[PDB]
């Protein structure tokens, strides 16, 4: 007998002021109990269960359905482990290798002692025939599956045997899942078997169990919903649900399988169908399709149609994402190092606000796209956008708030993003002085917007249903139809001077939107404040 | 030996995610933590440590070797009763008084220092693999960790033994300790400054940022002095008035207001009155004198807020109560930054928690004019400093931008 290498166990406690499991058994039949019974003596013959005599331990249920161990209880109240993955490896950061062998350990959980202070806590009890002699009492000597700390536990271990075998073939490249390992090597394919032959063997050392020689998994591999080829990669057929009564439930599931096929096919929106799943009442909810919406997915069809594939990374070539304008807030990007072969897709949505703009939009998709990339290769693209270098640079230069793109170069693909009008720093000379001022009555919601100019040119427009904010947009607006090329205005509305000082080219406010397109037929315009009610000239608030 | 040290009464460990890092940070890290392994500094640990706290890198001025940075604010707010009241640092008020004062890292002494046993798993943190492709690397801290709180609490002892000698000899030399900073304050000329700063640093050496706070003060209210007003600068001074009226009572603008009667152009020249001069020398008067009743609570928090004011200019206000400044400043230094808005945020930052540091001995929460993804993907990259303040993010643009330039 060749002695298997030790491995050192795990200490595990409990939480604080947490007793163990002490749940009732549930009745069984007899097929059950015999069942249970075969299973566990041949367990306890391969030294991975125990019988423990009947003292006090504590109790976990049992059911046979292949036997199952019920740790909720204990789940609830063994202690908490470190986070074994919190994502996937994503195929399009991998670099290509001529031999990828997948190893898929067999009895994983069951191949590594528990903490001995921690056995006398699994342990369960078969119940016998009849309920006339006492149950079988057994405990776990192995990690159990089911066990809130088995993934952790067995992947440090896997860890801590793998690394020297890593170290000392520095030609492999070995990446460690949950219950996998996916060794990859650009030598010669026989040197290769003979690597994987020679890693199986070290792993046997340990006691760790492999696929025999072949008989593993060649490609190409269905991993994690993808598809892994020699050369490409892309994900699993999706499957689209087609029904006359669109539900919550359903519309919840087309959105995940399409964000889920959006990463590789390029152009898939999913904004007119988060619309309808704005309302969270009903689970079946029978919703329906808006003529949008049909289209969307007529295009979404459309574009599952022929199969499109990603390419591996390859360090040695640059990392480009280019950004396009899909309008409606929102945006889609391609993530490639040569031209027409993508290593990735994606898209981004706008955030949910009041006010927006273009550029601010194209800045958040360039930070997501940042952080993506970031994590999976570890360096930030170059950027390609639809926007001209003196455009970011006027929008840098005079914005309030700070912001930032890494480098990036122009492409001239429509529609371009452009800043639609610019406010001027200093006041116009020649141009009309439109002082304006609109108030509401909050009892009865009847207010007045209008304007007095140094021209003498006066309006004042009475309003039924409105507020304060909403005449004083309303007297800024009268100032812009009635007003020249060029024009400053004067106003004490700290509210419209905010608004329009954020710098927005579309509003949920229709208003808003008649002062913007107003702003965009002017040649120079410049917005003053003053203070209200302090006696200022031109402001009167008298007319209301 | 070692001291012991628990945490608050009903909390737990910091479980903080680490964010994503560049592979040449991610590669710094795995060489500098071998190092430290092989050194005992840091060990090894398994999947019993639920415990973790984010970790980066960073580069010195004048210096290329990369830097370790572990984010401990969570951890320090997790111990806050610990370095504070039990065993807290006092601060000298002589410090910013003193004519030049400069700043050394003392990290390298924290190491010497072993840490309690049973506070180790606290120190836990994870150098992340690119893509997930591998499980990351978990260490946590055998001895004083830099940029923990703690640490220059537990070392006070020793810093205290080594620099009686030094403080003997020269006592007009001031020295405070903030984390992994000493500041030595003095007042020398320069070379002479820097020939002291080498005997304390030799001084140093066999037991184990120059700043001038004398040219600062607080900037008080300036209002224009023309010859000839238009209708838009009358407009502008008494709006700048009735903003500052809520720091300074005795603040009128009517007879400003009284010219602005009627609806002029605002290219338009407005003459002054004699009413008007009165009223305007007058509130220049009033805005001579200082706040009335401006105090430092030690006990509530330091605010500093930002406004970008374009060309590279920055202003900046630290205050405890609104209207009720304790220092305003502004910043404007050409050292590599004219096309990058957050670097230049991410170095004012710093000046400006080095200043706090120095006037009051803690950091204050800043007001940031940047979205929060924006400043959450870059600020890593321009980092300089041992510690970290915290932060918040106006969106939403202050009226008063131009009541500070
Ligand atoms: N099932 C599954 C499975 C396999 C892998 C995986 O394999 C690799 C391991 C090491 C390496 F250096 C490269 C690897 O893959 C690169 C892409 N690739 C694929 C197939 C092929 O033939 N050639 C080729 O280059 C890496 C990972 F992160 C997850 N994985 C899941
Ligand atoms: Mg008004």
């Amino acid at each position: 007998m060749v002695p298997i290498s030790p491995i050192e166990t795990v200490p595990v406690k409990l939480k604080p002021g947490m007793d163990g499991p002490k749940v009732k058994q549930w009745p069984l039949t007899e097929e059950k109990i015999k069942a249970l019974v075969e299973i566990c003596t041949e367990m306890e013959k391969e030294g991975k269960i125990s019988k423990i005599g009947p003292e006090n331990p504590y109790n976990t249920p049992v059911f046979a359905i292949r036997k199952l161990v019920d740790f909720r209880e204990l789940n609830k109240r063994t202690q908490d482990f470190w986070e074994v993955q919190l994502g996937i490896p994503h195929p399009a950061g991998l670099k290509k290798k001529k031999s990828v062998t997948v190893l898929d350990v067999g009895d994983a959980y069951f191949s590594v002692p528990l903490d001995e202070d921690f056995r006398k806590y699994t342990a369960f009890t078969i119940p016998s025939i009849n309920n006339e002699t006492p149950g079988i009492r057994y405990q776990y000597n192995v990690l159990p599956q089911g066990w809130k700390g088995s993934p952790a536990i067995f992947q440090s271990s896997m860890t801590k045997i793998l690394e020297p075998f890593a170290a000392q073939n520095p030609d492999i490249v070995i990446c460690q899942y949950m219950d996998d390992l996916y060794v990859g090597s650009d030598l010669e394919i026989g040197q290769h078997r003979t690597k994987i032959e020679e890693l199986r063997q070290h792993l046997l050392r340990w006691g760790l169990t492999t696929p025999d020689k072949k008989h593993q998994k060649e490609p190409p591999f269905l991993w994690m919903g993808y598809e892994l080829h020699p050369d490409k990669w892309t994900v699993q057929p999706i499957v689209l649900p087609e029904k006359d009564s669109w539900t919550v439930n359903d519309i919840q599931k087309l959105v995940g399988k399409l964000n889920w096929a959006s990463q590789i096919y390029p152009g898939i929106k999913v904004r007119q169908l988060s619309k309808l799943l704005r309302g969270t009442k009903a689970l079946t909810e029978v919703i329906p399709l808006t003529e949008e919406a049909e289209l969307e997915l007529a295009e979404n069809r459309e574009i599952l149609k022929e199969p499109v594939h990603g390419v591996y990374y390859d360090p040695s070539k640059d990392l480009i994402a280019e950004i396009q304008k899909q309008g409606q807030g929102q945006w889609t990007y391609q993530i490639y190092q040569e031209p027409f072969k993508n290593l990735k897709t994606g898209k981004y949505a706008r955030m949910r606000g009041a006010h927006t703009n273009d550029v601010k939009q194209l800045t958040e998709a360039v930070q997501k796209i940042t952080t993506e990339s970031i994590v999976i290769w570890g360096k930030t693209p170059k950027f390609k956008l639809p926007i001209q270098k003196e455009t970011w640079e006027t929008w840098w230069t005079e914005y309030w708030q700070a912001t930032w793109i890494p480098e990036w170069e122009f492409v001239n693909t429509p529609p371009l993003v452009k800043l639609w009008y610019q406010l001027e720093k200093e006041p116009i000379v020649g141009a009309e002085t439109f002082y304006v001022d609109g108030a509401a009555n909050r009892e009865t919601k009847l207010g007045k917007a209008g304007y007095v100019t140094n021209k003498g040119r006066q309006k004042v427009v009475p309003l039924t249903n409105t507020t304060n904010q909403k005449t004083e947009l309303q007297a800024i607006y009268l100032a812009l139809q009635d007003s020249g090329l060029e024009v400053n205005i004067v106003t004490d509305s700290q509210y419209a001077l905010g608004i329009i000082q954020a710098q927005p080219d579309k509003s949920e406010s229709e208003l808003v939107n008649q002062i913007i397109e107003q702003l965009i037929k002017k040649e120079k315009v410049y917005l003053a404040w003053v203070p209200a009610h302090k006696g200022i000239g031109g402001n009167e608030q008298v007319d209301k | 030996e070692t001291v012991p040290v628990k945490l608050k009464p009903g909390m737990d460990g910091p479980k903080v995610k680490q964010w994503p890092l560049t592979e040449e940070k991610i590669k710094a890290l795995v060489e500098i933590c071998t190092e430290m392994e092989k050194e005992g500094k840091i060990s090894k640990i398994g999947p019993e440590n639920p415990y973790n706290t984010p970790v980066f890198a960073i580069k010195k001025k004048d210096s290329t070797k990369w830097r370790k940075l572990v984010d401990f604010r969570e951890l320090n707010k997790r111990t806050q009763d610990f370095w504070e009241v039990q065993l807290g640092i006092p601060h000298p008020a002589g410090l910013k008084k003193k004519k030049s004062v400069t700043v050394l890292d003392v990290g390298d002494a924290y190491f010497s220092v072993p840490l309690d046993e049973d506070f180790r798993k606290y120190t836990a943190f994870t150098i992340p693999s690119i893509n997930n492709e591998t499980p990351g690397i978990r260490y946590q801290y055998n001895v004083l960790p830099q940029g923990w709180k703690g640490s220059p609490a537990i070392f006070q002892s020793s810093m205290t033994k080594i620099l009686e000698p030094f403080k003997k000899q020269n006592p007009d030399i001031v020295i405070y300790q903030y984390m992994d900073d000493l500041y030595v304050g003095s007042d020398l000329e320069i070379g002479q400054h820097r020939t002291k700063i080498e005997e304390l640093r030799q001084h140093l050496l066999r037991w184990g940022y120059e700043l001038h706070p004398d040219k600062w003060t607080v900037q008080p209210i300036v209002l224009p002095e023309k010859d000839s007003w238009t209708v838009n600068d009358i407009q502008k001074l008494v709006g700048k008035l009735n903003w500052a009226s809520q720091i300074y009572p005795g603040i009128k603008v009517r007879q400003l207001s009284k010219l602005l009667r009627g609806t002029k152009a605002l290219t338009e020249v407005i003459p002054l009155t004699e009413e008007a001069e009165l009223e305007l020398a007058e509130n220049r008067e009033i805005l001579k004198e200082p706040v009335h009743g401006v105090y430092y609570d030690p006990s509530k928090d330091l605010i500093a807020e930002i406004q970008k004011q374009g060309q590279g200019q920055w202003t900046y206000q630290i205050y405890q109560e609104p209207f009720k400044n304790l220092k305003t400043g502004k910043y404007a230094r050409m050292r590599g930054a004219h096309t990058n808005d957050v670097k230049q945020l991410t170095e004012a930052v710093q000046k400006i928690t080095t200043e706090s540091i120095v006037i009051w001995g803690k950091t204050p929460k800043f007001k940031l004019p940047i979205q929060k993804e924006t400043w959450e993907t870059w600020w890593t990259e321009y980092w300089q400093a041992t510690w970290i303040p915290e932060w918040e993010f106006v969106n939403t643009p202050p009226l008063v931008k131009l009541w500070y330039q």
